[PDB]
């Protein structure tokens, strides 16, 4: 049958980056070439395996990690990067295979005012291990005094709203990101097209 | 346009008291946390105190706590810093700053005032 | 086990003040921007107030602006709504809601959980 | 041919902390994706979290966040579960389980399953 | 503010028929629309969040459509437990606004 | 946690085909994540009957079979005997990278 | 109380050079740094916020760098309006410790 990418890319809501979503995609006949010629995808960089040849490869399962970030943070969704996203929100591993497909989406996700519920993790005691979402909301201890469950000086809540607006630049606009993470294993492959 | 003016200051005997002021105009005063940062003549910048956006949480530096008191009045758009039991070490100018953030991820000030000279001698 | 309970409602004189406490439990109170929604007897819903995620903005509908005061208390997981100069129109059933996109019990940009609703009525 | 052997039973005062071990065997520890499954006495199963010892990632479940600290020592091939702040509701039978097919994306079935670890938390 | 119109204002229908309820917006609202269901004497539970996705834990006969200004709510086959007020709210501006509701009734 | 709902008890007859249903949601089953079945005799660690909604390891009879369609998933036991009087669990995965276990039927004979 | 040691303390750089200033901290702050410019007599002026983001209203010859412990403010081409001291400031942990300073003498 036809592969369900309309529930993935054309979805009505994308999860905020601190709590992303993984959607297993198996039992497909998937044409990866028509998704390359969409004329809407800004950043299309495929690590591990080169683009324009995915129609002649099958895999065991496809897991599309999808989220939403601003314009100057699409470079952090990559192997080996850093910042306030790839260290504390969503960390890719080193030898990850697959693409990070992102496109400019100011009309849908950004609303005038805040769109105050696309949060992101800011403060954590350590860097994230790879592919580890962390939905914990305990308050971060900055100094040496104990926080005692109350935020204030030296004790900060780790979630800041992104605060999207259609008046800001193309570096402050919510770029919806889809990470087509797929890797086969010692099994008969499932997901390929013609 | 944001602008900050500081008041008070002058000459005081050792062991005396002096209240400064930092009146502000150009922004919503209740939505910002703002600090005091001092600088001795011919020396480096030094942090002394801060205050929250609603007068709740106060914070002093290590060597100045127990002798200073900071308060603010959002209805008057002022920031007050009271001193008690002064020493000769606290002869400096006292700059008044304000945050760049509104109320979270607390770090980094935005604009700087103009300072108020205080002197302590006999 | 997400939950919202209210308190404080009742009857007051027209023109006095009243506050409404919406004490949450079962979820982290800080990452969801709380609201207040109301319904007059017989009519439809009418959005009233918004407290932002942390306190950055406290907006109101155009019928209460300058008269309502929406607070927050992140330590005790409560939400306040102070009414001032209550007219005869503001009698309704006042609910408190939440929203925020967590890929969870979240309901992106929509009110999933609601309070029991306490009835504020004005009379003499 | 591949199996996991756990530690013995425990008994803990309410408020203390327990440490359960799951020593793998039969194959490599670096291609295992050991996930910790709870079971109350006479009730249904429950998922606690799964570590990947090559990456070090430990995705917990939402109930056990910050209490269950899953660690893995790839050298001696024991994947711990340092459950903390014990109560009298934590009397359970904690299993470990390899996650079936893959080791990087562990989202599959549980096979093999170890054995019972009756942590009877009372005094 | 964005004003929300919703037609009709009171509806009657028979059990099983496809009931459509239209909510129209003033200015452009990109898929940030909600619908709610308030039985008389309760507090309303969300049906459809973000104009196309059902609330997790609602019967699957409900279906919302549209993007922009006009949205319709189409129940496939009615039930005796599905007769209540249907509201229409948009999550776009800083001033959230509700519809008027359609009292669904019986023939 | 246990979002995958499952009936509490299912009875039958020796030589009868009984059904065990697992009704999930859009995040756990309907997002492509499959449904697998464990068997638990009272007192031991659970076994593994079905994986990938249709397969069977070496160690199960041909009486146990399953399939999935849409959101629900099924298990069929044709011809009950004395070795089917046990607890049967239903396993899948959320989109929150967490595993979900069924409530778990109790298959009894008549 | 993170002691930041600023280097060099004083230097001679004329018009037509490219200067750098190192401000190294002990406890690991992480992209929480501001730079300053204090002409002698009045208050400092902010140059860089969050160690990379160039503040509006100052020329583009200033540019931040560095992450973690040590940072390097750089100036591409020297100008006659650089006869001031450049300070560094951490704001990760709440005792703010400013640097010692850098007397930029233009001979
Ligand atoms: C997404 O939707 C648009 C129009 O609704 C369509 O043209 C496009 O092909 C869709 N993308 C898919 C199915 O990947």
């Amino acid at each position: 049958n036809l592969c369900p990418f309309g529930e993935v890319f054309n979805a009505t809501r994308f999860a905020s980056v601190y709590a992303w979503n993984r959607k297993r995609i198996s039992n497909c006949v998937a044409d990866y070439s028509v998704l390359y010629n969409s004329a809407s995808f800004s950043t299309f960089k495929c690590y591990g395996v080169s683009p324009t040849k995915l129609n002649d490869l099958c895999f065991t399962n496809v897991y599309a990690d999808s989220f939403v970030i601003r314009g100057d943070e699409v470079r952090q969704i990559a192997p080996g990067q850093t910042g306030k996203i790839a260290d504390y929100n969503y960390k890719l591993p080193d030898d990850f295979t697959g693409c990070v497909i992102a496109w400019n989406s100011n009309n849908l996700d950004s609303k005038v005012g805040g769109n105050y519920n696309y949060l992101y993790r800011l403060f954590r005691k350590s860097n994230l291990k790879p592919f580890e979402r962390d939905i914990s909301t305990e308050i971060y201890q900055a100094g040496s005094t104990p926080c005692n469950g109350v935020e204030g000086f030296n004790c900060y809540f780790p979630l800041q709203s992104y605060g999207f607006q259609p008046t800001n630049g193309v570096g402050y606009q919510p770029y919806r990101v889809v990470v087509l993470s797929f890797e086969l294993l010692h099994a008969p492959a499932t997901v390929c097209g013609p | 346009e944001v602008q900050l003016v500081e008041s008070g200051g002058g000459l005081v005997q050792p062991g005396g008291s002096l209240r400064l002021s930092c009146s502000a105009s150009g922004f919503t005063f209740s939505s910002y946390a703002m600090h005091w940062v001092r600088q001795a003549p011919g020396k480096g910048l030094e942090y002394v105190s801060s205050i929250s956006s609603n007068g709740g949480s106060t914070y002093y530096a290590d060597s100045v706590k127990g002798r200073f008191t900071i308060s603010r009045d959002n209805s008057k758009n002022t920031l007050y810093l009271q001193m008690s039991s002064l020493r000769v070490e606290d002869a400096a100018v006292y700059y008044c700053v304000k945050h760049y953030q509104q109320q979270l991820l607390w770090g980094g000030p935005d604009v700087w005032g103009q300072g108020t000279t205080v002197t302590v001698s006999s | 086990e997400v939950q919202l309970v209210e308190s404080g409602g009742g009857v007051v004189q027209p023109g006095r003040s009243l506050r409404l406490s919406c004490a949450a439990s079962g979820f982290t109170f800080r990452t969801y921007a709380m609201h207040w929604v109301r319904q007059a007897p017989g009519k439809g819903l009418e959005w009233v107030a918004v407290m932002w995620n942390d306190g950055s903005n406290k907006y109101y509908a155009d019928s209460v602006k300058g008269r309502f005061t929406i607070s927050r208390d992140n330590s005790k997981n409560t939400l306040y709504l102070e009414m001032n100069s209550l007219r005869a129109e503001d009698t309704a059933v006042y609910y408190c809601a939440r929203e925020g996109v967590a890929a969870a019990g979240s309901s992106s940009d929509a009110f999933d959980i609601w309070g029991q609703g306490t009835m504020v009525t004005v009379s003499s | 041919q591949v199996q996991l052997v756990q530690s013995g039973a425990e008994v803990k005062k309410p408020g203390s902390s327990v440490k359960v071990s799951c020593k793998a065997s039969g194959g490599t520890f670096s291609s295992f994706a050991i996930s910790w499954v709870r079971q109350a006495p006479g009730q249904g199963l429950e998922w606690m979290g799964g570590i990947i010892p090559i990456y070090g990632t430990a995705n917990y479940a939402q109930k056990f966040q910050g209490r269950v600290t899953i660690t893995a020592d790839e050298s001696t091939s024991t994947a711990y579960m340092d459950l903390s702040s014990l109560r009298s509701e934590d009397t359970a039978v904690y299993y470990c389980a390899r996650d079936g097919s893959s080791t990087y994306y562990p989202h599959n079935w549980f096979d093999p399953w170890g054995q019972g670890t009756l942590v009877t938390v009372s005094s | 503010d964005i004003q929300m119109t919703q037609s009709p204002s009171s509806l009657s229908a028979s059990v099983g028929d496809r009931v459509t309820i239209t909510c129209r917006a003033s200015q452009s609202i990109s898929n940030f629309l909600n619908w709610y269901q308030q039985k008389p004497g309760k507090a309303p539970k969300l049906l459809i969040y973000a104009a196309s996705s059902l609330q997790s834990g609602v019967p699957s006969r409900f279906s919302g459509s549209g993007s922009g200004t006009d949205f319709t709510l189409t129940i496939s086959s009615l039930q005796p437990e599905d007769f209540a007020t249907y509201y229409c709210q948009q999550s776009y501006s800083t001033l959230y606004s509700f519809g008027q509701g359609t009292k669904l009734e019986i023939k | 946690q246990s979002v995958l709902t499952q009936p509490p008890s299912v009875s039958g007859a020796p030589g009868q085909r009984v059904t065990i249903s697992c009704t999930g949601s859009s995040s756990n089953i309907g997002s492509g994540y499959d449904v697998h079945w464990y068997q638990q005799l009272p007192g031991t660690a659970p076994k593994l009957l079905i994986y990938g909604n249709s397969n069977r390891p070496s160690g199960v009879p041909d009486r146990f079979s399953g399939s999935k369609s849409g959101t629900s998933a099924s298990l069929a036991i044709t011809g009950l005997q004395a070795e089917d009087e046990a607890d049967y669990y239903c396993q899948s995965y959320d989109s929150s990278l967490s595993g979900v276990f069924g409530t778990g039927t109790k298959v009894t004979v008549l």
